[PDB]
DNA sequence: TGGATCTGGCCTG
DNA sequence: CAGGCCAGATCCA
């Protein structure tokens, strides 16, 4: 379960127009946070449990406000 | 004339070319760091310690009212006499030059526990503009103390900068500053005498006068081996300035100066030209109104000091340098400075 | 105009190129200062050229979001990567973060950033290292470079 | 017995 | 595999 919420939680971020060609994921995201956060809190104690990954604090706080701010995440990504 | 070598603890990569060397009551300490201060040591400032030669450099904490100054790399430290330190001015990490002035002093002691005290002063009047390498120091006339500040180089000015040349750097004007602690004030004056500018000179103070002599000149790419001295007096109006020039000077360059006994001072390292290094050492007796300057003994330098191109150090003030010769490449880090000590 | 291939090795067009560690911060300053001085000078400025026989001009609207974590920790004026402070877009410390996890917002800016550092060396409440680093929220660095809050999404994905 | 002194762990690379 | 920050085990005057 964890993995499909990462895996649905993913296209988000990654394609060059999240609002266009995944609206429902889009949609979404937050739900899918919320149930990744609570899954890692609850049955990850042991990894979970006073510390946890900034990259892990981004992708369940920030994405969706910087998706409403510039329009994409990864379009500006640095693979270039 | 006693020459050692001085080993370093984990914090080899923490000592740049520009810092300073300051004691307090026969305790020296380091400053002047290579990048943003860390939380290892968020004040700045380091504390020097050679026993069986080796190096451990302990933080510092400051007061509560002090102010957290960020590393200069070329300033201009002086040593006032209710003890205090003055630096003013040099190069930041993100290079870019300052002209405010740091106060430091030592707050409080514990055992083998020391704390600071930074305030800031500004300046009113004629304030010099920023630069580095300048040279600070003072005098004591008529019961009053007050600091004397000379030119050195800096960056053209706001209106004649470009992107293309802006790193470029043209010495400050030869104007004597004399600049109050007391009471915050400057007034800029011009001496004839002193028509081309110096920079990364050696100063030495007394009761009423400095006799700054060596220096670069950035005009005409020449070390002059000039002498001038400098008497101030303290009448009840505005003080005056006058310079005179003395023959028999010497020609050198960001040396070091330290003191080994009263009206004793020596003169060690340095360039004398651009791809030339000053390999002798210098031993300016000083006295009431005369200076004379006489040849010491060479110390007997190894190959890695003789075959070098740069060496940069401080005054530690117990008659002792420290200087620091690069070593190895920097990829393979770990050792990248070999760091010397020079007996006076 | 609107590019197909963001991330291709085709539209990325080389400006600055130097053989420098990342970390030595005062050489990387001393070759991008120029830079970044060009920028700040045509970010409030109108460039006419002639386009085809017919002039025309032209503003410019800057965004950076190529840096990496490292970077920008270090180009903001920010503490390392390991510290409490974890997210370069909000103040909120790596504890606190465990036990949220879910509500933030983005508050941090250049020029916040810059008056944080001012805080820090001015020291103007008379507080310690620890008081100060908290009033601070992790500022101990002047910021040279001005890049907008955003999310290297091969990083992120590398670090997940 | 209360700060020094390592020391492995965690984070980005 | 280097580098930095941090909570925890020694430890010594
Ligand atoms: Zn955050």
């Amino acid at each position: 379960e964890l993995m499909d919420l990462y895996l649905k939680m993913k296209p988000v971020w990654r394609s060059s127009c999240p609002a266009k060609e995944c609206p429902e994921s889009l949609c979404q995201y937050s739900f899918n946070s919320q149930r990744f956060a609570e899954l890692l809190s609850t049955k990850f104690k042991y990894r979970y449990e006073g510390k946890i990954t900034n990259y892990f604090h981004k992708t369940l706080a920030h994405v969706p406000e910087i998706i409403e701010r510039d329009g994409s995440i990864g379009a500006w990504a640095s693979e270039g | 004339m006693s020459l050692q070598m001085v080993t370093v603890g984990h914090n080899i990569a923490l000592i740049q070319p520009g810092f300073s060397l300051m004691n307090f009551d026969g305790q020296v300490f380091f400053f002047g760091q290579k990048g943003w201060p860390k939380r290892s040591c968020p004040t700045g400032v380091f504390h020097f310690d050679i026993k069986q030669n080796h190096l451990k450099l302990k933080p510092a904490i400051f007061s509560k009212d002090s102010c957290y100054l960020p590393p200069l790399r070329y300033p201009a430290t002086c040593s006032y006499k209710k003890h205090q330190y003055i630096i003013h001015g040099g190069k930041t990490p993100n290079n870019e030059l300052s002209d405010k002035i740091y106060i430091m002093s030592v707050a409080c002691k514990n055992n083998k526990k020391v704390t600071f005290r930074c305030t800031e002063k500004d300046l009113v009047g004629d304030v010099p503009e920023p630069r580095y390498g300048h040279s600070i120091d003072v005098v004591y006339s008529r019961g009053k103390s007050m600091g004397v500040l000379f030119g050195g180089r800096s960056y053209m000015p706001s209106t004649q900068r470009t992107t293309e040349k802006w790193n470029s750097v043209a010495d400050c004007l030869p104007h004597v500053f004399l600049i109050d602690f007391e009471f915050g004030c400057a007034t800029s004056y011009i001496l004839p005498e002193l028509q081309d500018g110096l920079s990364f000179h050696v100063s030495i103070a007394r009761n009423d006068t400095v006799y700054i002599l060596g220096g670069h000149s950035l005009a005409s790419n020449i070390r002059p081996a000039n002498l001038y001295r400098i008497r101030v007096d303290l009448p009840l109006g505005t003080p005056a300035v006058n310079c005179t020039v003395l023959p028999g000077g010497i020609s050198v360059s960001s040396a070091i100066l330290t003191q080994t006994n009263n009206d004793e001072f020596v003169i060690v390292g340095g360039y004398q030209l651009e791809n030339q290094k000053r390999m002798v050492c210098s031993l300016v007796s000083l006295g009431d109104n005369t200076i004379e300057i006489s040849e010491m003994e060479t110390p007997d330098w190894t190959s890695d000091i003789k075959h070098s191109k740069i060496w940069f150090g401080s005054n530690m003030g117990n008659g002792t340098i420290f200087l620091g010769i690069p070593g190895d490449n920097k990829q393979a880090m770990s050792e990248a400075f070999y760091f010397y000590t020079l007996r006076c | 105009f609107e590019e197909p291939k963001p991330n291709s090795e085709l539209c990325c067009k080389p400006l600055c190129l130097m053989l420098a560690d990342e970390s030595d911060h005062e050489t990387l300053t001393a070759i991008l200062s120029p830079l970044i001085a060009e920028r700040e000078a045509m970010k409030s400025s109108e460039l006419t050229l002639e386009m085809g026989g017919i002039p025309r001009t032209f503003k410019f609207i800057f965004r950076g979001t190529g840096y990496d974590e490292k970077l920008v920790r270090e180009v903001e004026g920010l503490e390392a990567s390991g510290s409490v402070y974890i997210c370069t877009l909000c103040d909120t410390t790596r504890l606190e973060a465990s036990q949220n996890l879910v509500f933030h917002s983005i508050t941090r800016s250049h020029a916040e950033n810059l008056q944080r550092y001012e805080v820090w060396r001015s020291n103007p409440y008379h507080e310690s290292v620890e008081e100060l680093r908290d009033r601070v929220k992790g500022v101990s660095a002047k910021p040279f470079i001005e890049t907008v809050p955003s999310i290297d999404a091969l990083h992120c994905d590398i670090g997940n």
